[PDB]
Protein backbone atom coordinates (compact mmCIF):
# COMPACT_ATOMS: atom_id res chain seq x y z
CA UNK A 1 0.00 0.00 0.00
CA UNK A 2 0.98 3.61 0.64
CA UNK A 3 -0.36 4.15 4.16
CA UNK A 4 -1.03 2.37 7.48
CA UNK A 5 -3.14 -0.80 7.53
CA UNK A 6 -6.39 1.12 8.09
CA UNK A 7 -7.68 3.48 5.39
CA UNK A 8 -10.57 5.88 4.83
CA UNK A 9 -12.26 6.26 1.45
CA UNK A 10 -14.78 8.95 0.52
CA UNK A 11 -17.54 7.07 -1.29
CA UNK A 12 -19.90 9.77 -2.54
CA UNK A 13 -18.86 12.04 0.34
CA UNK A 14 -19.33 9.33 2.99
CA UNK A 15 -16.06 8.36 4.67
CA UNK A 16 -15.86 4.59 5.10
CA UNK A 17 -13.13 3.48 7.52
CA UNK A 18 -11.81 -0.02 6.92
CA UNK A 19 -8.63 -2.04 6.82
CA UNK A 20 -7.07 -2.70 3.43
CA UNK A 21 -7.37 -6.48 3.90
CA UNK A 22 -11.15 -6.17 3.64
CA UNK A 23 -10.44 -4.38 0.35
CA UNK A 24 -7.47 -6.51 -0.76
CA UNK A 25 -9.53 -9.70 -0.31
CA UNK A 26 -10.21 -9.79 -4.06
CA UNK A 27 -7.11 -8.53 -5.95
CA UNK A 28 -9.26 -7.57 -8.96
CA UNK A 29 -11.30 -4.45 -8.15
CA UNK A 30 -11.34 -0.65 -8.26
CA UNK A 31 -10.78 -0.70 -4.49
CA UNK A 32 -7.64 -2.83 -4.77
CA UNK A 33 -6.05 -0.34 -7.17
CA UNK A 34 -7.08 2.47 -4.81
CA UNK A 35 -5.06 0.94 -1.95
CA UNK A 36 -1.67 0.95 -3.70
CA UNK A 37 -0.01 4.15 -4.87
CA UNK A 38 0.61 4.82 -8.57
CA UNK A 39 1.12 7.88 -10.82
CA UNK B 1 23.01 1.30 -31.50
CA UNK B 2 26.13 2.54 -29.66
CA UNK B 3 24.32 2.88 -26.31
CA UNK B 4 23.66 -0.83 -25.63
CA UNK B 5 20.81 -1.59 -28.05
CA UNK B 6 19.73 -4.21 -25.50
CA UNK B 7 19.62 -1.61 -22.71
CA UNK B 8 17.26 0.71 -24.58
CA UNK B 9 15.19 -2.20 -25.90
CA UNK B 10 14.79 -3.58 -22.36
CA UNK B 11 13.89 -0.12 -21.03
CA UNK B 12 11.27 0.28 -23.76
CA UNK B 13 9.84 -3.16 -22.98
CA UNK B 14 9.69 -2.34 -19.27
CA UNK B 15 7.95 0.96 -19.99
CA UNK B 16 5.46 -0.84 -22.23
CA UNK B 17 4.79 -3.39 -19.49
CA UNK B 18 4.27 -0.68 -16.87
CA UNK B 19 2.03 1.38 -19.14
CA UNK B 20 0.03 -1.70 -20.14
CA UNK B 21 -0.47 -2.67 -16.48
CA UNK B 22 -1.73 0.86 -15.82
CA UNK B 23 -3.99 0.60 -18.89
CA UNK B 24 -5.24 -2.69 -17.46
CA UNK B 25 -6.06 -0.81 -14.27
CA UNK B 26 -8.11 1.53 -16.46
CA UNK B 27 -10.17 -0.76 -18.72
CA UNK B 28 -10.73 -3.88 -16.60
CA UNK B 29 -14.44 -3.89 -17.42
CA UNK B 30 -14.15 -4.47 -21.16
CA UNK B 31 -11.46 -7.08 -20.51
CA UNK B 32 -14.06 -8.83 -18.35
CA UNK B 33 -17.15 -8.41 -20.58
CA UNK B 34 -16.30 -7.62 -24.21
CA UNK B 35 -13.68 -10.37 -24.50
CA UNK B 36 -16.06 -13.29 -23.99
CA UNK B 37 -19.11 -11.38 -25.25
CA UNK B 38 -17.54 -11.08 -28.72
CA UNK B 39 -15.39 -14.24 -28.35
CA UNK B 40 -12.03 -12.65 -29.19
CA UNK B 41 -8.51 -12.72 -27.82
CA UNK B 42 -8.27 -11.08 -24.41
CA UNK B 43 -7.08 -7.49 -24.52
CA UNK B 44 -3.97 -7.96 -22.35
CA UNK B 45 -2.95 -10.78 -24.70
CA UNK B 46 -3.77 -8.36 -27.52
CA UNK B 47 -1.40 -5.77 -26.06
CA UNK B 48 1.46 -8.22 -25.87
CA UNK B 49 0.76 -9.74 -29.32
CA UNK B 50 0.86 -6.27 -30.88
CA UNK B 51 4.08 -5.36 -29.06
CA UNK B 52 5.63 -8.69 -30.08
CA UNK B 53 4.71 -8.23 -33.74
CA UNK B 54 5.80 -4.59 -33.89
CA UNK B 55 9.09 -4.87 -31.96
CA UNK B 56 10.25 -8.49 -31.98
CA UNK B 57 8.74 -10.05 -35.11
CA UNK B 58 9.56 -6.80 -36.93
CA UNK B 59 12.61 -7.71 -38.94
CA UNK B 60 15.27 -5.07 -38.30
CA UNK B 61 15.07 -5.00 -34.51
CA UNK B 62 14.77 -8.80 -34.58
CA UNK B 63 17.99 -9.42 -36.47
CA UNK B 64 19.93 -6.74 -34.59
CA UNK B 65 18.82 -8.38 -31.33
CA UNK B 66 19.81 -11.80 -32.66
CA UNK B 67 23.29 -10.78 -33.82
CA UNK B 68 24.06 -8.71 -30.73
CA UNK B 69 22.88 -11.44 -28.35
CA UNK B 70 25.24 -13.77 -30.18
CA UNK B 71 27.97 -11.16 -29.65
CA UNK B 72 27.32 -10.89 -25.89
CA UNK B 73 27.19 -14.64 -25.35
CA UNK B 74 30.38 -15.27 -27.36
CA UNK B 75 32.20 -12.45 -25.55
CA UNK B 76 31.04 -13.78 -22.17
CA UNK B 77 32.35 -17.22 -23.14
CA UNK B 78 35.71 -15.67 -24.06
CA UNK B 79 35.97 -14.20 -20.56
CA UNK B 80 34.98 -10.57 -21.00
CA UNK B 81 32.13 -8.96 -19.10
CA UNK B 82 28.69 -8.28 -20.57
CA UNK B 83 25.54 -6.85 -19.01
CA UNK B 84 24.11 -10.19 -17.89
CA UNK B 85 21.03 -8.40 -16.57
CA UNK B 86 20.15 -7.09 -20.03
CA UNK B 87 20.62 -10.55 -21.57
CA UNK B 88 18.50 -12.16 -18.86
CA UNK B 89 15.82 -9.51 -19.44
CA UNK B 90 15.82 -10.29 -23.17
CA UNK B 91 15.53 -13.99 -22.34
CA UNK B 92 12.25 -13.57 -20.41
CA UNK B 93 11.08 -10.92 -22.86
CA UNK B 94 11.29 -13.60 -25.53
CA UNK B 95 9.42 -16.10 -23.32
Amino acid sequence: GSVSKWVRLNVGGTYFLTTRQTLCRDPKSFLYRLCQADP
Amino acid sequence: LNNNFLQTLNQAWNDHQTAMVMIRDILMYMDRVYVQQNNVENVYNLGLIIFRDQVVRYGCIRDHLRQTLLDMIARERKGEVVDRGAIRNACQMLM
